């Protein structure tokens, strides 16, 4: 996975050499930022229950048609509302995982990989997820450099959906 | 090839549940002990060549059958290969130390290593002895504390010994 | 550092000579040498993607935009495009990280070079190439072998040499073997 | 790389006998009923995407374990792979239908598929039930009697079902 | 084999695409031409014994040295006559197989492949078979587009031998 | 492009062979079908304006929110309505091109290539064009084999977008 | 590459207007005489070998410098290469005839062929003479009025001559 | 690939002992009879085409099922392949004869060839018979005392026969 | 290994052709020059013990400063003296093989290959053996062609080490 530690290790493995001081400096920077990163991850996960529901309602408000006009792609049925909750929960869980991993690795492996391929087959408009992630970026409740890390990952997902 | 953070995240992804408070404190402990890990890898990498060479000198004499004619380390080429493989194991172990887990050691190495040597005709038992001698060399060089603020780094030494033992048991 | 330990070659269709006109099972030859129009260049690029990565894993994130532009402006040879696919990070994550050196020799030979391992001894013979030189250097020598230059010149996409009454490598070899499935449930 | 014509010609070449009158009249029947075959394959290929998508929704509704976290059809990359595999099976079956012979299907798709699925761990039984769902959907849409010049082609529909069944049994 | 149907299948398989209307139109053309192709095939097979013997005598007349000059690569002996008849019969039999298959598949798999090697090792000059095929092309006994098809496959064999 | 004529020529070119009877039969079938194909293209282009207008209204009825929801991606503004008409006209024009070409070549080279990237970047939901092409498939005003051909190409576009 | 149908479609797409009635009529005229195009290609391709052989003998008789020692078409290896390239030109011209457009001929065969011969040191003028020999031989064989349904195919024969001329002018 | 001299030096290196007098005189005997070895290989290779052709005629005379329609070397393709494989075995055994050891023959010709023929359907027994036919041919052609300075070379022909026999036993 | 006979075989095998008269001439030359080389090999094996003893004393005298420093890479201790004798013997033992093989094959197979890494890790200076082998090179007791051919191999090894 695209974790800072593993990225340094792979860079050294490409050249078949023992870990040079450059890689060690990189991982040291990761450890120094990890305090803020882990506090941000804790904050997001302990507020996750409110965030997921709020994002669901936000997308329902921004796209009223997604709540009314019939179709499996829409949340016209309670089953569809469950699907919506499940998927926005997936996104929130992945962002917390990326926050703790220190890189985009987790969301790239479990979400972004082939995201475009399937969101067209099942006819899930990416704009829905875009708006939901924007809500989460506005109500995350983090501050300072913790906030900057979390918002960076959220926006990575936003740009990937687009 | 995973690292400590990625390992816990992968288990959490299999479970499908947000990272628990317990996992958070575990990773916080891992970050708390980061500086010692970095120091250890720096120290071992600065002396890597000398470490492996010194252990090799003793290994060949303590196991003379290998360097007697007809043995697996005999001839210049196979002697070069034995030195090369000793250094290979040391390199992947250093990778593992920085990672914090033995995943790298088992993924791109130590996955069928015994079978490869067994087909080659190398005695696996002698390879195990070589790995253990290397293990002693490495634990000694990392566990000679001087020149830095002291601490109880015995945990790091124990996990390094565990990596070397894992390799030795995988090849024999 | 060491002259790669010699391996004993086994009889294979690719090693054999045969005076056959192309069959319907002929692999099909995607040659950029003609410098075909952009639409056909798309097919050629797709075939190289289909070979280095499997049809299964070639998604949008896998697609390198730079490579798409590369093979469009009569740039570095299709061989170098193949090498770029091979050394790309997504390939290393998908294949290199999920297999041991001994299996990696087999996978890369089947896909990049397009011939199966001559024998288990050859799998061993080039495992060290992966280790000492590095995976990037291993694929470098793999596509810089004299055999490769004869097999696919420069502007020819690699293909299975001749699977005469033989299972195609893609349909017999997974991305990773069951040995790594120990990390899966 | 055989079709019906190539199959009969290969038997005749193996025996070494000039094509008998019986063989001639046995293949003229196939050509006389070719337009029906072409219509069937055209209808299945025109609805390919919808067929695979609907069947996939049904499969994940009947076996939720696949789409639950930790299942083999989770992480959105493996979901894409699963959809791709379903459409691949449909594609090779379509080849078989148009050819009129199972040679292509057994030469490329069903030549040891079990081993790959077995190694990766992908549940073969679930794949079989998915193929059967695709079978009923496709046969129904192709045999829809309104919208086409009427005729009696139950035999061809049974042959299509046979191809789907062959794949489902060979992979499971 | 290279049969038209299978050739279209393979062409679509290399790109991983379902058979679109292009392939369907190709197979439709094969079926439309099948009426004339089957007519030609029946004509050649029902008269497959007079023509084989006639072609043998034709080659003997054009090249009188092929049945009198001493050696093993000649038809002077009765066994040589049997082998010569078998060869001309093989060419005609393959043409009929190609006529029924709709494509040159049978010819390529059973005849054209490795033709030069055999004609060179067993000292069988192609000219002999060229003349034999010319005789068959002149006395096949067909009319119209069926005759065209017969004279196309036989000429393909002629231009492949030489 | 993947025109039947060019497809057979390329198949013979990669195998370094003169065009044999197989390829000639294929192109003959193409010419036999060409009469109906040209008929179909004439029919579509003669009533092109009616089809374009009707499809526009069809998507406006199926998706009411696209006519009111503010934003550039929607046709709430008259400019957006003009753009929508232009796009569905493009689709119809390419259908006529494919009818004349007897293959999917034109569609792939001018529409399908990179269709996902554009419909994702400008946030143009594929479902919109899906519904439009469904209307075209229902109101094409063709009969017989000509109707079959046009319907097939329209559905190719539909499945390509999906 | 663009065949005739594709060429008209591509021009219409570049301008951005539905194909006009005049273009439709032109294409209908083309298909009305399509059988003639097919017959011509069949007749030329079945006599390929004789065409190239007769033209080659004539070329070497008219320009003996090629087969003299020290000339270009000598040493029996270059003679083989010369025959191979002559038949290559014939092959791409036959492709062009079947297509109805010169795009394939201009994209593969004569595309950057002048430079090739200029670097190799071959006389391009002689290559043009050889192509002209092939032109007369092939046009005679294809326009042979005996053997098939009578009619006026002169327009197509002029088109075939035009392709040969295009190659001859592009090589010299 | 180890020839005779390389084989003795490799065995001596494994033992770690200077080349013994016995091995010295063995290789000296080989060198004293070297002209005979060279002449044998020269005769076999100078008649290679005729050897393979005559052996092929004999094979098809003794086993008519091969050239009967629907057989195992029927059709020009499989006929060419059978001739090719006969010549290939002859080529690698000639290599072995010049070397003086069978290492090349078992490493680059007979190294899994039995499995290849098991899969292909070619009879291993029949190919062994063919190898024996070529053995008789090569021994007879080399044992033509007319045209060469005479002497007793049957001793050197026995090992040529041994190499043919080794191939015949290894192929089935 | 890189024996003249073997090299000719390999050159012919990579081309796939039967042994031409060029290769046969080369092997004939090998046999013609294998009379003197085998004589030299016999001579050097029969006096091997005396010459290795002399070379051992030669290196002890040329490098007494290594002969006195205690350590693993030195012969100061009696065990190290035994090791030094065996390795000097190894060089002579390989030179006899080289003489019999008529090529540099044994040199590359039993030494030379990876000489750099060995002389870097154990740091056993090649100069030690080089001086010993120069003593051998003058005192070998060969004459004429035997002497010059042996000298050629010896100096190849010496210049290869450096
Ligand atoms: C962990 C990585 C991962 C992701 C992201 C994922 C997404 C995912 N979402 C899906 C569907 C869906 N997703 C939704 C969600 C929504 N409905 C709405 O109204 C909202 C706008 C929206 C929430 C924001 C709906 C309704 C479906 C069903 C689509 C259908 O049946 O047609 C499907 C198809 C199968 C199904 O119906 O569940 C997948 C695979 N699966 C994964 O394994
Ligand atoms: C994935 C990590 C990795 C490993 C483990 C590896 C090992 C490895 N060591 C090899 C050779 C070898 N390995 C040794 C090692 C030893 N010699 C001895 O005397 C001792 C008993 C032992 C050291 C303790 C020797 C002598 C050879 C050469 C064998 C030969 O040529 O005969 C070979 C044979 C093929 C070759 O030389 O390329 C492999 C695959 N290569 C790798 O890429
Ligand atoms: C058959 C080809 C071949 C060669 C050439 C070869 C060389 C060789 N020399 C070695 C060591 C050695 N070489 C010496 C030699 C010397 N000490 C001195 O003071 C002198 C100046 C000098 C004699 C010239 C010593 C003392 C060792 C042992 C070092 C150790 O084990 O650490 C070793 C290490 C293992 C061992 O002791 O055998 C090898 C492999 N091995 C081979 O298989
Ligand atoms: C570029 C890579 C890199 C390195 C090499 C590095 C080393 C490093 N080691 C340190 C301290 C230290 N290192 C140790 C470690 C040890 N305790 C022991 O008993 C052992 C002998 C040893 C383990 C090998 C301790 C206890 C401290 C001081 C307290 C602390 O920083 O945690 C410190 C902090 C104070 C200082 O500068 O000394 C740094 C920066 N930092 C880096 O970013
Ligand atoms: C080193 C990194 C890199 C760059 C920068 C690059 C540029 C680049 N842009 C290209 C195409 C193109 N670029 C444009 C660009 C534009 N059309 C417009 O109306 C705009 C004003 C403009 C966008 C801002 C177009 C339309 C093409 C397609 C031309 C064609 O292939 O037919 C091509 C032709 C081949 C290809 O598509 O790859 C190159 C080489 N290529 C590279 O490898
Ligand atoms: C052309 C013939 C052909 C077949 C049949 C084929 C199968 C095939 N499917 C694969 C992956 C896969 N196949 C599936 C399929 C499924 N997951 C599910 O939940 C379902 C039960 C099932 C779909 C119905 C999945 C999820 C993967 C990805 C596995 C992974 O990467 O972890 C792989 C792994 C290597 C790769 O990704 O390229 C192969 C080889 N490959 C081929 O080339
Ligand atoms: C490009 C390839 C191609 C197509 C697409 C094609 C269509 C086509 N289908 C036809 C007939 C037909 N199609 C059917 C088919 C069916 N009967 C049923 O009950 C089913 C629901 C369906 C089968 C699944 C039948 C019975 C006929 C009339 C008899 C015949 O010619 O086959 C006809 C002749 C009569 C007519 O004009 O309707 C054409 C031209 N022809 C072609 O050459
Ligand atoms: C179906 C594909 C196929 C072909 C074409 C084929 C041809 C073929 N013809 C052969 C022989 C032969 N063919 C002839 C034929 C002729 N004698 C004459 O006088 C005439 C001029 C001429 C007939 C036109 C003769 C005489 C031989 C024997 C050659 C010899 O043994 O020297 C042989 C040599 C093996 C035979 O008995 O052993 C082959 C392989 N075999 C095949 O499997
Ligand atoms: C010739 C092949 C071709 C296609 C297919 C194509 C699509 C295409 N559609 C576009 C925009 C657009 N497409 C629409 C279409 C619609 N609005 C709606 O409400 C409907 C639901 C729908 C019609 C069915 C609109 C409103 C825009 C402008 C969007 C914007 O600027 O943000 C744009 C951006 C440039 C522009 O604004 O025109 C492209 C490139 N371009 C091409 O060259
Ligand atoms: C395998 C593809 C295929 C071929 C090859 C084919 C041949 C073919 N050519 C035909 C006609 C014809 N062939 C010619 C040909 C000629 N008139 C001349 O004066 C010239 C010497 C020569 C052209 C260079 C003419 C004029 C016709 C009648 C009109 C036409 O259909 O084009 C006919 C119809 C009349 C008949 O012969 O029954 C057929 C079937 N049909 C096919 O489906
Ligand atoms: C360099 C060592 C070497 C050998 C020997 C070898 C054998 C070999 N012979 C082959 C073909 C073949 N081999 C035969 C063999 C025979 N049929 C018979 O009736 C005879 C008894 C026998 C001749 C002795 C046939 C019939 C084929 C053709 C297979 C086919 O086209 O279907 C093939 C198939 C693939 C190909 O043609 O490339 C191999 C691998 N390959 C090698 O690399
Ligand atoms: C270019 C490679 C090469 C070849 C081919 C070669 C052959 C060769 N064979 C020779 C003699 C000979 N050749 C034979 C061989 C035979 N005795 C028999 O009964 C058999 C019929 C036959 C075995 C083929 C004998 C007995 C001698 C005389 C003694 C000898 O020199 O070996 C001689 C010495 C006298 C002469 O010039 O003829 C040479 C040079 N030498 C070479 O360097």
């Amino acid at each position: 996975m695209k974790t800072p530690i593993t990225e340094a290790i792979a860079a050294a493995d490409t050249q078949g050499r023992f870990l040079s001081n450059t890689e060690l400096q990189a991982v040291d920077g990761r450890f120094k930022r990890a305090v803020a990163s882990m506090e941000a991850a804790r904050a997001l996960t302990n507020n996750a229950q409110s965030l997921i529901d709020g994002a669901a309602q936000a997308v329902y408000q921004k796209f009223p048609y997604t709540t009314t006009m019939q179709g499996s792609q829409y949340a016209s049925t309670p089953e569809g509302k469950a699907k919506c909750a499940r998927d926005i929960g997936y996104y929130l869980r992945m962002v917390t995982y990326c926050l703790v991993a220190g890189g985009t690795g987790p969301m790239d492996e479990y979400l972004i990989a082939g995201l475009s391929e399937i969101n067209s087959t099942f006819d899930l408009s990416p704009s829905w997820y875009i708006e939901a992630l924007k809500y989460i970026k506005a109500n995350h409740g983090l501050t300072g450099q913790a906030a900057v890390e979390a918002n960076a990952y959220i926006d990575y997902a936003i740009n990937a959906l687009s | 090839m995973l690292d400590a953070f990625a390992k816990v995240v992968a288990q959490a992804d299999a479970r499908g549940e947000f990272l628990t408070n317990a996992q958070f404190d575990a990773l916080s402990n891992l970050v708390k002990e980061g500086n010692k890990r970095l120091d250890a890898v720096n120290r071992i990498t600065s002396n890597a060549s000398t470490i492996v060479a010194n252990a090799a000198r003793a290994l060949f004499a303590e196991q003379p059958q290998l360097i007697q004619p007809g043995g697996n380390a005999y001839t210049n080429r196979r002697m070069a290969a034995c030195l090369r493989d000793m250094e290979i194991i040391l390199r992947y172990v250093t990778y593992a130390i920085l990672a914090g887990d033995s995943s790298v050691l088992d993924d791109r190495c130590l996955n069928g290593l015994r079978e490869t040597y067994q087909a080659l005709g190398t005695p696996g038992s002698s390879v195990a002895v070589a790995i253990q001698k290397m293990k002693d060399a490495a634990i000694a060089i990392a566990n000679d504390p001087n020149g830095i603020t002291p601490g109880d780094c015995s945990a790091l030494m124990s996990e390094i010994a565990g990596y070397f033992d894992r390799a030795a048991a995988a090849v024999a | 550092t060491i002259p790669l330990l010699s391996y004993a070659p086994s009889s294979q269709n690719q090693r054999v000579a045969g005076y056959e006109v192309p069959n319907e099972e002929t692999p099909w030859r995607y040659s950029l040498e003609d410098a075909v129009d952009q639409s056909d260049i798309d097919e050629l690029i797709w075939a190289a993607y289909r070979q280095v990565f499997s049809e299964h894993v070639v998604l949008k994130s896998t697609r390198q935009p730079h490579l798409e532009s590369q093979l469009a402006n009569r740039a570095i040879s299709v061989r170098d495009f193949i090498r770029g696919l091979a050394k790309s990070e997504t390939f290393r994550r998908l294949v290199v990280e999920t297999n041991s050196n001994y299996r990696l020799v087999e996978i890369a030979l089947k896909r990049l070079l397009g011939r199966a391992p001559y024998n288990k001894q050859e799998e061993l013979a080039w495992s060290i190439r992966i280790a000492t030189d590095g995976w990037q250097k291993f694929v470098d020598t793999l596509v810089d072998s004299d055999e490769y230059t004869q097999n696919f010149g420069d502007n020819t996409v690699p293909y299975q040499r001749r699977r005469y009454k033989d299972r195609p490598f893609n349909l017999v070899t997974p991305r990773y073997s069951d040995y790594w499935r120990d990390k899966l449930e």
